[PDB]
RNA sequence: GAUGUCGGCUCAUCACAUCCUGGGGCUGAAGUAGGUCCCAAGGGUAUGGCUGUUCGCCAUUUAAAGUGGUACGCGAGCUGGGUUUAGAACGUCGUGAGACAGUUCGGUCCCUAUCUGCCGUGGGCGCUGGAGAACUGAGGGGGGCUGCUCCUAGUACGAGAGGACCGGAGUGGACGCAUCACUGGUGUUCGGGUUGUCAUGCCAAUGGCACUGCCCGGUAGCUAAAUGCGGAAGAGAUAAGUGCUGAAAGCAUCUAAGCACGAAACUUGCCCCGAGAUGAGUUCUCCCUGACCCUUUAAGGGUCCUGAAGGAACGUUGAAGACGACGACGUUGAUAGGCCGGGUGUGUAAGCGCAGCGAUGCGUUGAGCUAACCGGUACUAAUGAACCGUGAGGCUUAACC
RNA sequence: AAUUCCUUGUCGGGUAAGUUCCGACCUGCACGAAUGGCGUAAUGAUGGCCAGGCUGUCUCCACCCGAGACUCAGUGAAAUU
RNA sequence: CACAGGUGGUCAGGUAGAGAAUACCAAGGCGCUUGAGAGAACUCGGGUGAAGGAACUAGGCAAAAUGGUGCCGUAACUUC
RNA sequence: AGGACCGAACCGACUAAUGUUGAAAAAUUAGCGGAUGACUUGUGGCUGGGGGUGAAAGGCCAAUCAAACCGGGAGAUAGCU
């Protein structure tokens, strides 16, 4: 099956009306090192919930 | 003819001395507290709103909490309504126990059936499968034709096709009340009622009888 | 449907899943901390924790049971000489999953799984 | 659960040895016949000089099934083979005079009381 | 569930004899012909046992009148009046469905002389 | 500058000139059973043998096996037996190539769906301050089938043979909905047996591979053959039809005025969806009671303070689920895993001891192990926050205070 | 009849029921003797018919294991219009 | 095309096996240049299935089933 | 001994499913036939277009065959679109 008529830029745009990405609403600050990080994720330096879980 | 709200505990059996095994569903019917009474003058219809169970005060919201506090009852897990018949008067906060069904013989039990998800036509509509052999090309459990030709030139509404099956309200009617055990808040009905174990159930007296 | 079922297929067959979790259980015992995908880490809990509780009572029978599920005597030895005595008083929950972002090659949700008393 | 083409043993002395169900009598589109249900059969094998001859089309009542019967307490009574008792095509009374092997209490009705009496075990 | 198990518990039979697959047992059941109610005996080898509490069952297989008959009894049903072990068999398997394919000698269970 | 063609399969949908069930008039209608016509489309309306067949015939059913329209419905759904390509043959025709007024054996069926339509499932905004919970019912959909037996009663009817209406009860077929307590199937995540071979140093014990190697059982879940329920009663208005009173037309007349009955059709009654019903409804509860500045002076714009009810997000997840969504829970915690006890399943582990030449047997021992189950238990993971959403809510008129 | 239109000829056998099959009959529309006639053991991925076993072919589908399909990240077509 | 295709010769370990079949290994060589989740319909490739057993269908298509070695035994017909 | 038998390599290609914008302009997977012979295969050679070759299908003659391909006559002709 194929289109009998070419779809318009209007129709193209209206289908991508739901393709918009969503930003992370907020980032959690570690209570010890103060780095911002994803919630429930370790920081970039290995801290999580104040404690340093990963040495490197 | 108001009903109670219960919880499906599970299925079991009951042996009679006459050598018969009755298949039964156990329904836990705790006290149903009346949280609101609707009348014609104010709501246009006579009904009672009931609550059952217990909900953690942490999960109840302030709007829900105030609605309960007006009745002076504790927060249950949900709010359900039952339409009052002529000559049935209840008051807010009155507790209604399973012994209301002490003398009713058949009940209707409404629940939310088990969710089967996206089902095919064979499972959702009992569509006969096509041939499993004999040259059938990739069309074993497919739906077959779905219309005629140019004259309809379309598919009629309500055509039986694949989609969500289950997880919907369904009422089973006229189930014998095997036992009404007020002390343990239990209702034993003969047969299987819709829903999984732990699901909510609305039990009313049978309407056909 | 999938009602009440347990276990994760992980896009493998039964033999591959079982063999892989033997390797990952061995790896976690040897290093006490490894980095896998979050789904794979959540399933390793159900393979390693049974193995540690088994190691709490040391016997020839239990050590041959560990060898069957591990296929490495060095792992069996660490489980019975070191990890069993270490967790002797811990009533389950010998592991800790910490989510650690996303893999660069395929954006897989990764996670570190460690023994709760690994320390140093 | 007897259906069309099912080959049954014969539990009577009518002379037939093996019959084949050619119709499950009862209602329309009816699929199976259990113990106590009348079927139309055809004789596929019969003893010489018997009361019935091979190729004969008559009725029969099913008396034993491998599917078995269920009891009001949930018990089951299943047999090793499916067997029937040959009936007169127009009166639906048995044409044999001796019943062999056990039968079940599902036959305890006004129509098959003769089979109950002749059976060696119910 | 604590509600169902308690419910089923009070319905269970209290004195049910111990038996294992391979045991020859005689089961006395009730046949109720209206007013007349009597006992009928069914004796055969136990080939399967389902242990599910109130829903416990067991399958007894006999050769009656040249025909193999299997009967599944619901252990706690009031129909089953009593069960008695006439002979203890020595089998290694929980389910003896392979006996359905064996005839006469070859269908006999050796006796558990212990 | 291509509208695939017979039959079958799957899935249908409508008409009524009705096959069955329902209602009725007439009968050359005693009863039983029919005949014929009228009303009625709610539901239902065979399996096989033969042949590509549709049909047809036959066999055996059923209350009945309706007739037609739908591109002789349905090949971007299947099939490809027939027909109608290329090979070959027979009969036949032709001098022949070849052909059929025939027959016979063999012979590639593509398409990832843009729009409409349809089945499901979300996101946005709206509904006029915001929010949570419960509803009303405009409308829409589903369902609507029936046999046999017994009682009334061997009564009414009939010379007998035979044999009811009306009414009541029981038990089935088919169809549907739900459910897994039972009977079972499956259960490559549980246990065991065993073949070949490789390895763990060897023995013993185990693991890998050979379709899960091959099998024998089997938990939970799912599920049918399993087992529970349904079709209704009733009400309103009627169809054909039957009347009551009653003139026009001193009679008669069911009709003109008036009145009564009358079917599975119709409107309800039963089940489900359902306020986007923009005609956006109702009830109950909750939340927010700050200060200024400017202009063109408006349902105007900005500044500081403030950020609620609630929501979302994230996390642990679920008999919820393609994804979303929906439900549970997040330390004031049993949401998931683990652990502990039980259950269940398999069937008496390993080690040791004894007996035997040995294979093996016996004891320790219903042992060991045991997934989705049950009951528990904070050991692990569910974080303090942050984020969104504000600050009393237009105008007119009326009543009221 | 690889040939028979009438034709599903008729008769027999086989099936509950056989337009196919087997054995016959002869009324050969339109067989026939090296464009061979008739028969024939063995052979055949050859055509028709029947039976035992066997089974998800089917009554009537259920469940399970995998690969896609679905979601996320990366790359990224096509016919047609 | 870094393409399930095609391409002549030589070499020939162990265990089981008649075997260069086949299964498991050696030496040696590889995991096939997208992954990660989820565990719907439907499609593909498989496993098992109550009772029945060709009723399917143009047709037993497909599937299931049979399957080795030794001894015994083995019909019509025959060109022996 | 044998165009003998069963069966790998090897040579084929009967059936089915898949795939049909393919992994592939003819294959894959499971079955299937021959497998000491009219066998199969390597390297080289010969036959040339109304010609070849053909255990004969109008088969094959470089993915093309009831008359190959390439250049030319050539802007053949086209009452047709
Ligand atoms: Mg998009
Ligand atoms: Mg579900
Ligand atoms: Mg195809
Ligand atoms: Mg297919
Ligand atoms: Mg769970
Ligand atoms: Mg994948
Ligand atoms: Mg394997
Ligand atoms: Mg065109
Ligand atoms: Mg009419
Ligand atoms: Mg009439
Ligand atoms: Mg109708
Ligand atoms: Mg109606
Ligand atoms: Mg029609
Ligand atoms: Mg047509
Ligand atoms: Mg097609
Ligand atoms: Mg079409
Ligand atoms: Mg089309
Ligand atoms: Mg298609
Ligand atoms: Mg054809
Ligand atoms: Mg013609
Ligand atoms: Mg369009
Ligand atoms: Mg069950
Ligand atoms: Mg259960
Ligand atoms: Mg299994
Ligand atoms: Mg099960
Ligand atoms: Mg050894
Ligand atoms: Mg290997
Ligand atoms: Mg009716
Ligand atoms: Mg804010
Ligand atoms: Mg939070
Ligand atoms: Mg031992
Ligand atoms: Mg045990
Ligand atoms: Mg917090
Ligand atoms: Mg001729
Ligand atoms: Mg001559
Ligand atoms: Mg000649
Ligand atoms: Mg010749
Ligand atoms: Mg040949
Ligand atoms: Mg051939
Ligand atoms: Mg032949
Ligand atoms: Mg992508
Ligand atoms: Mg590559
Ligand atoms: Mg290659
Ligand atoms: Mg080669
Ligand atoms: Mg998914
Ligand atoms: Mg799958
Ligand atoms: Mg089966
Ligand atoms: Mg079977
Ligand atoms: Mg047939
Ligand atoms: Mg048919
Ligand atoms: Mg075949
Ligand atoms: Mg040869
Ligand atoms: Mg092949
Ligand atoms: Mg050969
Ligand atoms: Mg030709
Ligand atoms: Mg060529
Ligand atoms: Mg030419
Ligand atoms: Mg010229």
């Amino acid at each position: 099956a194929v289109q009998q008529n070419k779809p318009t830029r209007s129709k193209r745009g209206m289908r991508r009306s739901h393709d918009a990405l969503t930003a992370v609403t907020s980032l959690s600050v570690d209570k010890t090192s103060g780095e911002k990080h994803l919630r429930h994720h370790i920081t970039a330096d290995g801290y999580y919930r104040g404690r340093k879980v990963i040495a490197k | 003819m108001i009903g109670l709200v219960g919880k499906k505990v599970g299925m079991t059996r009951i042996f009679t001395e006459d050598g018969v095994s009755i298949p039964v569903t156990v329904i836990e019917v705790e006290a149903n507290r009346v949280t609101q009474v609707k009348d014609l003058a104010n709501d246009g219809y006579r009904a009672i709103q009931v609550t059952t169970g217990a909900k953690k005060a942490n999960r109840v919201t302030k709007p829900e909490a105030g609605h309960f506090a007006k009745a002076g009852v504790e927060a249950g897990r949900g709010l359900w309504e039952f339409r009052l018949a002529e000559g049935e008067e209840f008051t807010v906060g009155q507790s209604i126990s399973v012994e209301l069904f002490a003398d009713v013989k058949k009940v209707d039990v409404t629940g939310t059936s088990k969710g089967k998800g996206f089902a095919g036509t064979v499972k959702r509509w009992n569509f006969r499968t096509q041939d499993a052999t004999h040259g059938n090309s990739l069309s074993h459990r497919v739906p077959g034709s779905i219309g005629q030709n140019q004259t309809p030139g379309k598919v009629f509404k309500g055509k039986k096709m694949a989609g969500q099956m289950g997880n919907e309200r369904v009422t089973v009617q006229s189930l014998d009340v095997v036992r009404v055990d007020a002390e343990r808040n239990l209702l034993l009905v003969k047969g299987a009622v819709p829903g999984a174990t732990g699901s909510d159930l609305i039990v009313k007296p049978a309407v056909k009888a | 449907m999938r009602h009440r079922k347990s276990g994760r297929q992980l896009n493998r067959n039964s033999s591959h899943r079982q063999a892989m979790f033997r390797n990952m259980a061995g790896s976690l015992v040897r290093h006490e901390i490894i980095k896998t995908t979050l789904p794979k880490a959540k399933e390793l809990r159900r393979v390693v924790e049974p193995l540690i509780t088994l190691a709490k009572t040391d016997s020839v029978a239990n050590r041959r049971l560990a060898f069957a599920r591990t296929r490495d005597n060095e792992i069996v030895a660490k489980l019975f000489n070191e990890l069993g005595p270490r967790f002797a008083s811990r009533a389950g929950g010998y592991t800790r999953i910490l989510k650690c972002g996303f893999r660069a090659g395929d954006n897989a949700p990764m996670a570190y799984i460690e023994l709760v008393d690994r320390s140093e | 659960m007897i259906q069309e083409q099912t080959m049954l043993n014969v539990a009577d002395n009518s002379g037939a040895r093996r019959v084949m169900c050619i119709k499950v009598l009862g209602g329309s589109h009816r699929r199976y016949a259990g113990v106590g249900d009348i079927i139309k059969i055809t004789i596929k094998e019969a003893i010489p000089r018997g009361k019935v001859k091979k190729g004969d089309v008559l009725k029969a009542v099913v008396v034993r099934t491998k599917k078995g019967v269920r009891r009001p307490d949930g018990s089951v009574i299943r047999f090793d083979g499916n067997a029937c008792v040959l009936l007169n095509n127009n009166s639906e009374q048995p044409i044999g005079t001796r019943i062999f092997g056990p039968v079940t209490r599902e036959l305890r009705s006004e129509k098959f009381m003769k089979i109950i009496s002749l059976a060696p075990e119910v | 569930s604590n509600i169902i198990k308690q419910l089923e518990q009070e319905q269970m039979k209290q004195d049910v004899p111990s038996f294992r697959p391979g045991d020859t047992v005689e089961v006395k059941v009730w046949v109720v012909e209206g007013s007349k109610k009597r006992l009928q005996a069914f004796e055969g080898v136990v080939i399967a046992i389902r242990n599910r509490g109130l829903h416990s069952a067991f399958t007894v297989r006999k050769i009656s009148n040249g025909e193999g008959v299997e009967r599944v009894f619901q252990t706690h049903s009031p129909v089953v009046d009593s069960i008695s072990v006439k002979r203890r068999g020595a089998v290694r398997k929980a389910k003896l469905y392979y006996l359905r394919e064996r005839t006469g000698k070859a269908a006999r269970i050796k006796e558990r002389l212990n």
